[PDB]
RNA sequence: ACAAUCUUCUCACAUGAGGUGUUGAACGAAAAUAUUUAGUUUGAAAUCGGUGAAAUUUUACC
C-alpha cells in the first residue's frame, strides 16, 4: 500500500515458497531498484533494520568487539549471562595488536559467526579488520552498549539478534536479506514489508516514489517482481 | 592424524584411563588457541602429557608420533618413553 | 638490525628496574594489598643450550667472535639437530647490550607475545632464507687456506 | 645514500598527512576558535620531505617558509581554520605580555629595505614605521598585544623569529633528534614556558 | 650493451613507481619502469617490473635485494631472461596510471 | 681437509633431550621475588629503606 | 628518524540525523540495472596484461 497503494504481497511469498520447494537453508533476498543512487559512496556500517522474524539463527555464536577495557565488558557478560551467546569479547586495542596479519585475521573472522560492535567502536573498525572482514560477507552490527548495564547489553543482544543487517554502498539497485525458506510465508511477507517501511523511510531518499522495481527471490532463484512503480 | 581431536570439539558442539582423563580436562576447560591453554596451564599439562604416555604405549612405527602431540594439543611431540 | 629491533623489545628489566618495581609491591603489601608472565629474552649458555635441548627456544643468535671458541663451535650443529632457525650475529658486544652486560655468548627468543609473534615469524623466515638457505653449503667446506 | 626504507616512509606520511586533510576539510568544517585572546602564537616544530602542496603554500602564506619560525597571527575564523589545516606541523598557544616583551627585546628583527637587519636603532622603527604611529620598539610591543589597526603593518615589518633547540647539558647533545620533547597541536599557556625556556 | 630487465616480488604497500625509481637510480639509470596494478581501482599488484641498461647491472640488484626483509615482507628479485621477456612489460611505462572513479561517473550519468 | 660430514645432524630430532616433566616453578609467580618482597616490606615496617 | 594523527563518538531531541575508512590473486551466484551483487580457497601469496594547480609538462587516492 505504501509502495503503489497497493500490496501484492503474500501470495507472491507463498508462490515463491512453493517454487523453491519445488525446485528441490537458501536466504530469502529482496531486490530492490532505485530511480537515483541510494548513496554518493560506500558505507560501510550495518543497516539496524529490526523484523519480527530475525533472518539470524538463535544457535549463532556473537563476539561482541568493545572499547578497552575487556574486563569491564567481560564481567558484564559475565553479570548478564548471555555468554550463552557472547562468545567472545575483545578490546579495540587487543583487536589491533593481536590479530594483525592476513592469516591471523581471516581466523579470528571464521572463528565466531557474528562480530557485534560497540557504538564507539564501530567508526575505526573500519580498519584494523580489513577487506578479510569488511569484504567478505561479515560486516559488524553497531550493538548499543554504552550504557553500561546488563539490562542494556541484554536487549541490544536481543535487538540485534532480531534484526537484520544491510551496508548501503554507491548504486542503484540492492539486494536486503529477508529470511530463510523455512521460514513462514506469513512471517517472511511481514519482515519484507517492515524492510520496506524502513527503506523508505531512512534509506530511499524519495520514499516509494524512489523505490522503482520490487523483486524477491533466494540466492541461486528468479527475482520475481513483488510490485512495479505504476507512474 | 593431527586433527582427531579437532573432529571429535567439533562434532560433540554440533550436537551438543588417562586419556579419559585428559578429555574430560580439555572439555571442562573449554589449534594454537588449545596448545596455548595446555602450554600455560600446569595442571591441564600434566593430564596433556600423561594421556599421550597411555595412548602411545597402549597402541608403534606407524603413527606420526609429531602429528599424534598436535592432537593432544602439544606444540611438539614430549619426551615420552615408548 | 631487524633481528635487534624486535630484540630490544624483549630487554630484561635491569637491576635498577628490578628494584624500583619490587618496592612498589612492598609497600603495597606494608599497607594493604596477580600477574602476568615476565617476557623477555633468554640468555647465558648454559641456559640457552638447555632450551634447545627442551626446545622451548623460537630463534637462537650465535655470537661471532667468542674468545674460546670452544663454547659455540657446537651450536649450529645442535640447533640444526633441533631444528631451531638459529643464525651468527657479529660481535658479541652487540648481544651484550641486550640484556645490559658486557657480553653474551648467545642469546635465544623463547616466547613472544601475541602483538609481536607476526614480527619474529617474519623475521625468522628472513633467517632461513638470509642465513641457512644461503651458505649452507659453504658451511661445509674448510675455510682459511686464502 | 638513502635506503629503501625511507622512501616507504615518506610514502607513508604522506598518505597518512593527504588522508588528514581530506577529514579535516570535508565533513569537519568546524574548528573550536580558541577564545580570550586575540593574539596567538605559533612556531613550526617540523616539516616532512616532499612536502604536499597544499600544506607548501600554507606554511609560506604564514610566512613559516622555513622550521623554527616564530610568527604571531590575530586570532579569528579565518587564521584559526588555516592553523587546523596545518596542525600536525604546527604548536600554538597564547603568549603572555612579558613572553612577547622578551621575544622582541631579544630576539626581534626587522625587514628594512628587505634584508635581514636587526632591531637595534629606534630611529629605524620610526624611520619606516612613522606613518602609522610606530616610533619606538615599546610601541612595536605595545601595538602587538594590543592588535591595533596597526598590527598588520607590523605583523609586515616584523622578520619572524628563530627559536632554534637549545643544547646545554651532556644528554642533550647526544640524545639523537632531539628537540625538548616539542608535540603538535593546542599547549596553552605552555609555549610561555617554552619561551621562557627559549628566551 | 644489453637491455637487462628485473622483476621485484612482494612490494610492501609504499614502494610505489617513484619510490623505486629514485633507489634504484643511485644503483644506475632506469629506463622503462612498470608495477602491476588493478585494472579497477588502480591497487597495486605488490610487483613491479623494472628495466636497466645492462644486464650486468641487471643482475647486480638481484644478489642484493634478493630476500630483502622489508617492513615484513621478503622482497623477490631476479633476473628474468631475455628469452621470454614480452614485448610491453613497460607499456604505460612513467605515467601517472589512470585510475577512473567508475561509481560517480555512473551516477552524474 | 674433505668436506664437513654430518652423519647424525642431518635429521631433525622431535622429541625434547630431557625426559623430566616441568616443576611447577614455571608456572607459579616467583618465589625468589617473595622472599625479596617480604624482606622488603620488613625493612618498611622497621623504617629502613 | 622500517618513528609519525584511520577517530575508546558527536548533533538535534526516549528518539532522529550523522561517523568515510576496505592488500592482491584464483574458482565461481544469477539478478537488479558500468555500480552493488551466494558461497568459497590463501604466507598482507604475486613474474606482460571527467577534473585541475603549478612551470609545452609535473602530478603515482584529484
Amino acid at each position: 500500500e505504501l509502495l503503489g497503494s497497493d500490496a501484492p504481497l503474500e501470495k507472491v511469498c507463498s508462490a515463491l515458497l512453493e517454487y523453491e520447494s519445488k525446485r528441490k537453508i537458501e536466504p530469502v533476498w529482496l531486490q530492490l531498484a532505485t530511480l537515483k543512487f541510494i548513496g554518493n559512496n560506500r558505507k560501510l556500517i550495518p543497516y539496524k533494520i529490526a523484523i519480527k522474524n530475525p533472518v539470524i539463527p538463535s544457535s549463532s555464536e556473537a563476539c561482541l568487539i568493545v572499547k578497552d577495557p575487556q574486563r569491564v565488558y567481560k564481567d558484564l557478560v559475565n553479570e548478564a549471562g548471555l555468554s550463552k551467546v557472547v562468545t567472545r569479547v575483545i578490546g579495540l586495542s587487543k583487536l589491533k595488536a593481536k590479530w594483525n596479519s592476513y592469516e591471523q585475521k581471516r581466523q579470528l573472522r571464521d572463528q565466531f559467526d557474528i562480530f557485534l560492535a560497540d557504538d564507539r567502536v564501530i567508526p575505526m573498525l573500519p580498519r584494523i579488520l580489513g577487506k578479510t572482514f569488511y569484504q567478505k560477507s561479515k560486516v559488524p552490527v553497531p550493538v548499543k552498549i554504552s550504557k553500561g548495564t546488563a539490562e542494556q547489553l541484554k536487549r541490544e543482544v536481543v535487538s540485534a539478534y532480531g534484526a537484520t543487517y544491510f551496508n548501503s554502498a554507491p548504486c542503484s539497485s540492492f539486494m536486503i536479506k529477508c529470511g530463510h525458506v523455512s521460514n513462514t510465508s506469513t512471517e517472511l511477507a511481514e519482515n519484507v514489508e517492515s524492510i520496506l517501511q524502513f527503506v523508505s523511510k531512512h534509506i530511499v531518499p524519495d520514499g516509494a516514489k524512489g523505490i522503482a522495481s520490487i523483486h524477491l527471490k533466494t540466492s541461486q532463484s528468479i527475482a520475481i517482481p513483488l510490485w512495479n512503480n505504476p507512474n | 592424524s593431527d586433527k582427531r581431536f579437532l573432529l571429535l570439539f567439533s562434532f560433540l558442539k554440533r550436537n551438543l584411563c588417562a586419556s579419559v582423563k585428559y578429555m574430560a580436562e580439555l572439555l571442562n576447560y573449554i589449534q594454537s588457541q588449545l596448545e596455548k591453554l595446555v602450554s600455560k596451564n600446569y595442571y591441564l599439562q600434566q593430564s596433556a602429557k600423561d594421556g599421550y604416555r597411555s595412548y602411545l604405549q597402549a597402541y608403534i612405527n606407524k603413527l606420526d608420533l609429531a602429528k599424534v602431540a598436535k592432537s593432544f594439543g602439544f606444540a611438539h611431540p614430549p619426551n615420552v618413553n615408548i | 638490525t631487524q633481528v635487534f629491533k624486535l630484540l630490544n623489545k624483549y630487554r630484561p628489566e635491569t637491576a635498577a628496574e628490578k628494584k624500583q618495581r619490587l618496592v612498589a609491591e612492598a609497600e603495597a603489601v606494608a599497607n594493604g594489598k596477580v600477574s602476568k608472565k615476565p617476557y623477555n629474552v633468554k640468555y647465558g649458555l648454559n641456559h640457552v643450550v638447555a632450551l634447545i635441548e627442551a626446545k622451548k627456544a623460537k630463534l637462537v643468535l650465535i655470537a661471532s667472535d667468542v674468545d674460546p671458541i670452544e663454547l659455540v663451535v657446537f651450536l649450529p650443529a645442535l640447533c640444526k639437530k633441533m631444528g631451531v632457525p638459529y643464525a651468527i650475529v657479529k660481535n658479541k658486544a652487540r648481544l651484550g647490550t641486550v640484556i645490559h652486560q658486557k657480553t653474551a655468548a648467545v642469546l635465544a627468543v623463547t616466547e613472544v607475545r601475541e602483538e609481536d609473534k607476526n614480527e619474529l615469524a617474519s623475521i625468522v623466515s628472513a633467517v632461513d632464507a638470509n642465513f641457512s638457505a644461503k651458505y649452507d653449503e659453504s658451511r661445509r667446506k674448510w675455510g682459511g687456506g686464502i | 645514500f638513502k635506503r629503501a626504507e625511507t622512501f616507504i616512509n615518506n610514502y607513508r606520511q604522506r598518505e597518512r598527512e593527504r588522508i588528514r586533510l581530506n577529514r579535516s576539510a570535508k565533513n569537519k568544517g568546524d574548528i573550536f576558535v580558541p577564545d580570550e585572546t586575540k593574539l596567538l602564537f605559533v612556531i613550526r616544530i617540523a616539516g616532512v620531505k616532499n612536502m604536499p602542496p597544499k600544506i607548501r603554500k600554507v606554511l609560506r602564506l604564514l610566512r613559516l617558509s622555513r622550521i623554527n619560525n616564530a610568527v604571531f597571527v590575530r586570532n579569528n575564523k579565518a587564521v584559526a581554520q588555516m592553523l587546523r589545516i596545518v596542525e600536525p606541523y604546527v604548536m600554538y598557544g597564547i603568549p603572555n605580555l612579558h613572553s612577547v616583551r622578551e621575544l622582541i627585546y631579544k630576539r626581534g628583527f626587522g625587514k628594512i629595505n628587505g634584508q635581514r637587519i636587526a632591531l637595534s636603532d629606534n630611529a629605524l622603527i620610526e624611520e619606516a614605521l612613522g606613518k602609522y604611529d610606530v616610533i619606538s620598539i615599546e610601541d612595536i610591543i605595545h601595538e602587538i598585544y594590543n592588535v591595533g589597526s596597526h598590527f598588520k603593518e607590523v605583523t609586515k615589518f616584523l622578520w619572524p623569529f628563530t627559536l632554534t633547540p637549545v643544547k646545554h647539558s651532556l644528554m642533550e647533545k647526544k640524545v639523537k633528534h632531539f628537540n625538548e620533547g616539542r608535540k603538535a597541536g593546542y599547549c596553552g599557556e605552555e609555549i610561555n614556558e617554552l619561551i621562557k625556556k627559549q628566551v | 650493451k644489453k637491455k637487462g630487465v628485473l622483476y621485484v616480488g612482494r612490494l610492501p604497500h609504499g614502494f610505489y613507481e617513484k619510490q623505486m625509481r629514485m633507489y634504484f637510480s643511485q644503483f644506475g639509470p632506469v629506463l622503462r619502469l612498470r608495477m602491476s596494478r588493478n585494472r579497477k581501482t588502480g591497487s597495486s599488484k605488490h610487483y613491479a617490473f623494472i628495466e636497466f641498461e645492462s644486464l650486468d647491472v641487471a643482475n647486480v640488484v638481484a644478489e642484493t635485494m634478493h630476500n630483502y626483509l622489508l617492513y615484513g615482507k621478503l622482497l623477490q628479485c631476479k633476473v628474468i631472461p631475455e628469452d621470454q621477456v614480452h614485448e610491453n612489460m613497460f607499456k604505460g611505462a612513467d605515467v601517472p596510471f589512470k585510475r577512473i572513479p567508475h561509481a560517480t561517473i555512473a551516477r552524474l550519468q | 681437509y674433505p668436506d664437513y660430514d654430518d652423519f647424525f645432524t642431518n635429521t631433525v630430532r622431535e622429541t625434547p633431550l630431557s625426559s623430566a616433566p616441568e616443576p611447577k616453578r614455571r608456572f607459579a609467580p616467583s618465589k625468589h621475588e617473595q622472599k625479596r618482597i617480604l624482606q622488603l616490606a620488613y625493612a618498611i615496617r622497621k623504617g629502613r629503606i
